[PDB]
Order: structure tokens, then C-alpha cells, then sequence
């Protein structure tokens, strides 16, 4: 009946020009860059590193309950107000920078790179290995949370022995703020996939690195996790290393090089294989301010789905990494007493510490969407929310019943009147976790008097009033 | 297919050829 | 410096087969040694109980995972076959006419 | 502020180990109301990382014993080597990287057209306010004396 | 019109053979070495860049 | 006379169906479009491809 | 990244800017004495290319 054939917002969505500015005040975010302190249980230091995901869930106003002067240009009878977004700047403050990671107790066995003898094993033979990881900026921008994808342990149709390789399965999931980036070493959830504990460095030892996911956020049928990304990623292999661990496959004892079978019998000291389990460190080479995604406006003229734009529900997803101003700033403090006069490593304690800053400057167009028959049930069928926060849909079924109300409540002649059920029961988005920027009370029509106001007015031409 | 606008490749042909799908 | 995630116009062929893909048939040739991501993945099976490290007790696997999504636009073309096309075509490939009919 | 920072006094290389090392407030002189801070700049950073080290001293923060640790998660108790963890405060050596001549932003005209702001090149109080950074021009001269007599063979 | 996409993340991963027939480095080498049976070394590498 | 459904129809598709190690054959139910003539045996004559 | 051997004409001041501090190794048996603090980099024009 309906329809069929997912329509561009540009169909159904009338633009208007009126424009309004919107913007944070400034978003700074201290931490520890590895794992988060805690005394025990009560986070006393958050997790800040410069490899996480940073997904700022902006709250818009209702545009339907802004008091415009002359409203004549919509009638609230048959049309309902939406927020469409042209202009975004995503500020970040820091200098550039490269910072590090590593494991003080790292499953690495040797350096494979270039081996002057032949080599040996026993037990715990980690090592304190640093690394910088892969350099990754990207940011993504929709009206839905981002998808990204990760290489998870999947349930095997039968059952294995103890220390068997785990199945592997591509697993969706929503990204949220502080979700670790890839750095290098794959999309992989290393909480389950290595049991070593020792396999990557502290800080994504415990994690789900995930990527996003590009070829599911394009192919959705509405186009609403992303409407505009831009992306820049950079790696190479800095040093060629070996695992330690029992061998869970070996090598097959027959050479396809040289079609013959093959064993160090005649070399005594080559007759035990060494590790073919190898890894190399990740390094993101010379990051450049020529190079830089951020501290740029971006004027979304024409999205790449069906969704040009529209803030369905007054919700916008901004989703930033940037590996580009990761600098940990190391810390000392002087403890016990602040008199001797001789150097001693007992006397200082290290600490790290890891800053972010972010602005976040928007620049949005308000909309008027006309809801006749058609329209109505195509919004439906795309989200019943929006018909739900918008009233209108849910005419009202019933009618009025009694409710007796018993006027001594708390007395003993009567039964219980207890009701009173219900808690508020509104967000669906509950159980993930954003950087919530509120930007209700921060709208301005004044674009000229801000940055990127003032840069959208001389995109367009429009010069303010003399 | 031949709805060329759902996909994202085919969306991209129209946008490339002009060749918008009429607005209903 | 990316080849791929791009959509491709074949405007004109390099060759005489401007796009024709005789036989229903199309094949799609594709190298990329730029996400050889090997993901080193061990497993606990000869340690479930140790609190201490032990190397005897891990057991050490490597995995690589490739992802492809392939997308075409393509044209249908009509061919009338006269005699001189069909000789053409039966020169060029007997097994098109005899897929077909004729 | 490597100063009251890093009581230490020697996690920082000399010129920057008692000195305040700041960077440009781009984004509060941009959202000065008149434009007056700056109504022009440029900048080219660049830096790779070269060396990764540790640090020495008391450990400020100890690795938690679940997977926040990583490959220190598992304790390597059993083992005489590995009991107590190496310092897990690592710091880069930076590098900025071949300085070019392509990539100078210096001996050049700028012509000020539009300012950023609403300030337009007027140099209020007859005043104007230049800031300079160029680290690739940064070479320290190697100098000597024969303090001793030029005597000695 | 074609399009190829592709999902993982970018990087390089190493290979190498544990019984690779490498005598020695000769790119500096200090001073002469020597020889005997079974001289085989464990060393990977990264294989060129193919697109 | 039916609309998309606001939650979509995209299948996650294996293509070893038949190996361990991904769930299940993932299809035991049959919940969308089964004729009631399940129960019943018949000699099922298929003449799509006759016309 | 070297050094110079040579008397010190101008000695590192004994505060140190980046703690507020002074310092001075006289705990240790080794560092007691400041190693030469005029550094000098070798430099490199690197990859002459025909463009």
C-alpha cells in the first residue's frame, strides 16, 4: 500500500533561510592515558587517550516550540519544524604531537628483523616493548550513532580441546566514546581473543579495538549513521618480532618452495623450530599540520545518502578521532620531603597524564516538513519516533473511567491504594555511553558576530547589514 | 536491480549523469 | 593513495571490448597488500587456574580476515544478428553463438 | 610548565626543563568578539617520533592487576626475572623531521585582504603586535678557545 | 560502472620463514665470518606494497 | 499494500554454511511464508521453468 | 646527535628550570659529574632526486 523506494529528505523536507549558529564553549578532557585509576571501584582518574573514539551526542531545541515573530511561514496545524545541518568545524587545541604505548610484560621472544645466531626458550620470556601506533584521523557526522566493526569469538558448531584457536566472527557494534581505535595490530576484541594478556600494549589489552563501518553506514537504506566522514590513515612496520608460546599449529613438514620435505637434522642446533607466530610494531610516521582533517570548516552541501542532512529527533552524532595530538605529558611529583639536595629514584614519583581540548562550532538550517497523508505514513515506516516526539500520530483511543478515589488512603478500614507505577521510561540510547553536549540554550541567529558563522556568510556571499 | 537511487553505487552513477529519480 | 572504495566509469575500454561482457560473465581480478593485518590470537587451553606466566601454557594461533563488498552498474545492449555479425562473432568466439542460438 | 610540573628537574631537555613551553590559543583569539589578538596567521608543525624510552623513579600509579596491565596483567611470579614490573611511563624522543626550502613560510609578501575577524588590519593605538616561531634556522654555532696558550704542540 | 569495497582497517603485516637461508649481513659488516652445516637463521620481513 | 518496515530486511548471509565455529545453520524456524500444506504429501510438480 | 670533549667555558647554572629546583647527582658514584653539555647534529641533505 504505502510506498516502497526509500525518497531523498529533499522530496518532502522544504528548507527555509533561516539560519542559526550553534556552538560549545570549549570541551576539555583530562586523563590518564593507559587505564583509568581508580581507589577501588570509584573512577579517580578517567581513561583519556588520544586513540580513543570521541562521540559527541549534541542535543539540539525543538525547533517547534521556538517563538518565532511572524510564525506565518508555517502553520503548526499541518506542518512540524526540523533542524538540517550546512555547517560544521570541528576545533581541537593541542599542539601535534606522537605519543606511545607499551606493556611492561609484552609477549614478544626476540627480534626477527636480522638474527646474528639461532635462538633458544623457557618460561616468561616478556619483555617492556613500547610502540607508537597506527596515525588515524577521522570524523563522521549523521542523526544515528556510528556502527563499527570488530573480529570477535564466535560458538563453534562442535567442541574443542583446552587452548584451541578461538573462531573468528565479524561483529557490528555501536561505537561509543572512549572505544579504542585500531592502532595497527586489526579490528579484534583482544579481552577474549587472547587469554596471554601480554599480546598488545596496556592500553588495548583489555579493550575492543573497532573500526567504522564504511560499507554498512553507506548501504543503509535511509542514510542516517553518516551523511558526511572524511578520513586520513597512515602506518608502517617499524621493527619485525617474534611470539613466545606453545606452538598451536606447527609448520607443514613439507617445503611448496622446493617440493621436498624438510627438517634441520643435519644442524643440531636448528632441529627445534623457532616461532613462525610473528607480529610487527605498528608506527604512524611524521605527523604534519598540511596533513590535518580538523580546524576546518566543512559546508555539507550534498549528503551521501538519502538523509541530506536532516537532525531527525534534534540529535546529531559528531564522531572524531584524531591520533595526530596524542602527547602524554609525564609528571613528577617530590614526595616524602622537599629538602634533599642529591638526586635519588626513590625520592619522585612518575605519573602521566594525557589532555584533550575540542570546540565544536555548527552552523544549522531550519526546515519545514509539511505532513500530509503520504508523508505521514512514510515518516512512520522510516521512524516512529519522530511522529511520537512530534504530536500529532496517537489520537486519542479511550474514554474516561472511574477511579473511585478513596478519600482516607492511609487508613485501615480500606485496602491498599498503593498504585502510582510508573518510572519515566523515554531513552533508547540508554545504555551506550557519549560525550552528551547540550546546545539547547547555545542557538544564535547572529552568525555574523562567530568564527564560523561569519565564514558560512562569506561562503554564500551574504555580507551583514550596513 | 533496476531502482538505481537505494544503492550506494547507483546513486552515485545518477549523481554522476545528473539523472535524478522523479520526486513523488 | 587508495585504489579501491571508488566507483570506476568505463567511458571507453582500452581495447576493442568496450565493456561487453560476453557470456554473462565478468571477472574481477583484485591485490591489496595494504590491510594484511595478520591478528596474533592465542588461547588458554593448557592453563585454565595459573596465576603466573608460564610459555608452555600458552597456545599461540594467527588469523588474517578479508572483507570485499563488490558493486556494478551495467547496461543492457542489443545486438542484431545478421550474417556478417554472426560470421564476426563465430569468428571471434564460437562458443557465444552456441550459448546462445542461431 | 615544566617548572612546577617536574620537580625532577630532568625529564625535559635544558632550555625547556625550568621554562613554560606554550602553544597559540587558536581557537579563543578566533572567538575574540573584535578580531583584535589576530586578523592573520600561518603555521607548519611537523614531528615523527624517534626513540621510545622509560622513565626512573617511585611508580605513581601501579598497574592495575586486571587487563589495564596487558602483557604485565599475567605476574610473572613463578619467574626470578619478571617479578616487579619495569616503569610503565614511557617517553618519546621527538624529531622534526628534513627542513626544506619549499616549505618556508618566511621572504615572502603577505597582502592582508580580509581579515578572519572583524577587525580588518586596522592597527588600533598605533600598534601591531608580529609573533614569529622558526625552529629551521634553529642551528647553535660550535665555538673554542685555547684558553692554555697557543704554545703547546 | 565498478566499485570494489573493502572493510578491514589499513595495515602491514609481516611474514618470514623459521629456517631462512641467510649466512650473514653484508650491508656493514665489521670484519670476515665463517661457515659450517645447517647455517639457517629465523627472520621475517614485510613483502612490497601491491595494489 | 505494505510499507517497509522501519527495522529493515538485511541478511547477514555465510557463505560456508555447513562449518563450525558460526552459530548455527542460523534458519530452524519457519516463520514467513509457509502454506499450511506442510503436513500433507504431494506429488510436487514444479513448472516455473515449463512455461 | 654527539657531543664535545673540551674544558666547560659556561657550566649548566645550578637550577633547574623545568622542576624549579636545584640538582646535582652527588647520591650516585657515577653522575657526579656533568657530562659535556655542547651537543652538536651531523647534518644530511638527503635523496638527491632528478625533479
Amino acid at each position: 500500500t504505502p510506498v516502497a523506494k526509500v525518497q531523498s529528505t529533499d522530496e518532502y523536507v522544504y528548507p527555509t533561510s533561516l539560519f542559526c549558529h550553534a556552538h560549545t564553549d570549549r570541551l576539555l578532557t583530562v586523563g590518564h592515558p593507559f587505564f583509568s585509576v581508580i581507589d577501588n571501584d570509584k573512577v579517580t582518574v578517567p581513561k583519556v587517550s588520544g586513540n580513543q573514539y570521541r562521540v559527541f551526542r549534541l542535543k539540539f531545541p525543538d525547533p517547534n516550540k521556538f517563538a518565532l515573530p511572524q510564525k506565518d511561514f508555517y502553520d503548526p496545524e499541518k506542518e512540524r519544524l526540523v533542524w538540517r545541518l550546512r555547517g560544521l568545524e570541528i576545533g581541537r587545541g593541542g599542539p601535534l604531537g606522537i605519543g606511545t604505548t607499551g606493556h611492561p610484560l609484552f609477549n614478544k621472544l626476540g627480534d626477527t628483523e636480522n638474527p646474528n645466531k639461532y635462538q633458544q626458550g623457557s618460561k616468561d620470556n616478556r619483555q617492556n616493548t613500547s610502540m607508537d601506533p597506527k596515525q588515524t584521523q577521522l570524523f563522521i557526522v549523521g542523526c544515528e550513532p556510528p556502527t563499527g566493526e570488530h573480529w570477535d569469538v564466535a560458538k563453534p558448531c562442535g567442541a574443542l580441546e583446552k587452548g584451541d584457536c578461538p573462531p573468528i566472527q565479524l561483529v557490528n557494534s555501536v561505537i561509543e566514546d572512549g572505544d579504542m581505535c585500531d592502532i595497527g595490530f586489526g579490528n579484534m576484541n583482544f579481552k577474549e581473543l587472547q587469554q596471554d594478556r601480554s599480546g598488545v600494549p596496556l592500553d588495548i589489552v583489555s579493550t575492543r579495538c573497532k573500526w567504522p563501518d564504511f560499507l554498512k553506514m553507506t548501504n543503509e537504506a535511509y542514510g542516517d549513521k553518516m551523511f558526511f566522514f572524511g578520513r586520513r590513515e597512515q602506518v608502517y612496520a617499524r621493527h619485525f618480532f617474534t611470539r613466545n608460546g606453545s606452538v598451536g599449529e606447527p609448520i607443514p613438514n613439507s617445503v611448496s618452495p622446493s617440493d621436498f620435505y624438510y627438517a634441520p637434522d643435519s644442524t643440531q642446533d636448528q632441529k627445534t623450530l623457532a616461532p613462525s607466530v610473528y607480529f610487527g610494531t605498528p608506527s604512524g610516521s611524521l605527523v604534519s599540520s598540511d596533513g590535518q582533517l580538523f580546524n576546518r570548516p566543512f559546508w555539507l552541501q550534498r549528503a551521501q545518502g538519502n538523509n541530506n542532512g536532516v537532525c531527525w529527533h534534534n540529535e546529531l552524532f559528531v564522531t572524531v578521532v584524531d591520533n595526530t595530538r596524542n602527547t602524554n605529558f609525564t609528571i613528577s611529583q617530590q614526595t616524602n620531603t622537599p629538602n634533599p639536595d642529591t638526586y635519588d629514584s626513590t625520592n619522585f614519583k612518575n605519573y602521566l597524564r594525557h589532555v584533550e581540548q575540542f570546540e565544536l562550532s555548527l552552523i544549522a538550517q531550519l526546515c519545514k516538513v509539511p505532513l500530509d497523508p503520504g508523508v505521514l505514513a512514510h515518516i512512520n515506516t522510516m521512524n516512529p519516533t519522530i511522529l511520537e516526539n512530534w504530536n500529532l500520530g496517537f489520537v486519542p483511543p479511550p474514554q474516561q473511567s472511574i477511579s473511585d478515589d478513596y478519600r482516607y488512603i492511609t487508613s485501615s478500614a480500606t485496602r491498599c491504594p498503593d498504585q502510582n507505577p510508573p518510572k519515566e521510561r523515554e531513552d533508547p540510547y540508554k545504555g551506550l555511553i557519549f560525550w552528551e553536549v547540550d546546545l539547547t540554550e547555545r542557538f544564535s541567529q547572529d552568525l555574523d558576530q562567530f568564527a564560523l558563522g561569519r565564514k558560512f556568510l562569506y561562503q554564500a556571499g551574504i555580507r551583514t547589514a550596513v | 536491480s533496476q531502482d538505481l537511487d537505494q544503492f550506494a553505487l547507483g546513486r552515485k552513477f545518477l549523481y554522476q549523469a545528473g539523472i535524478r529519480t522523479a520526486v513523488t
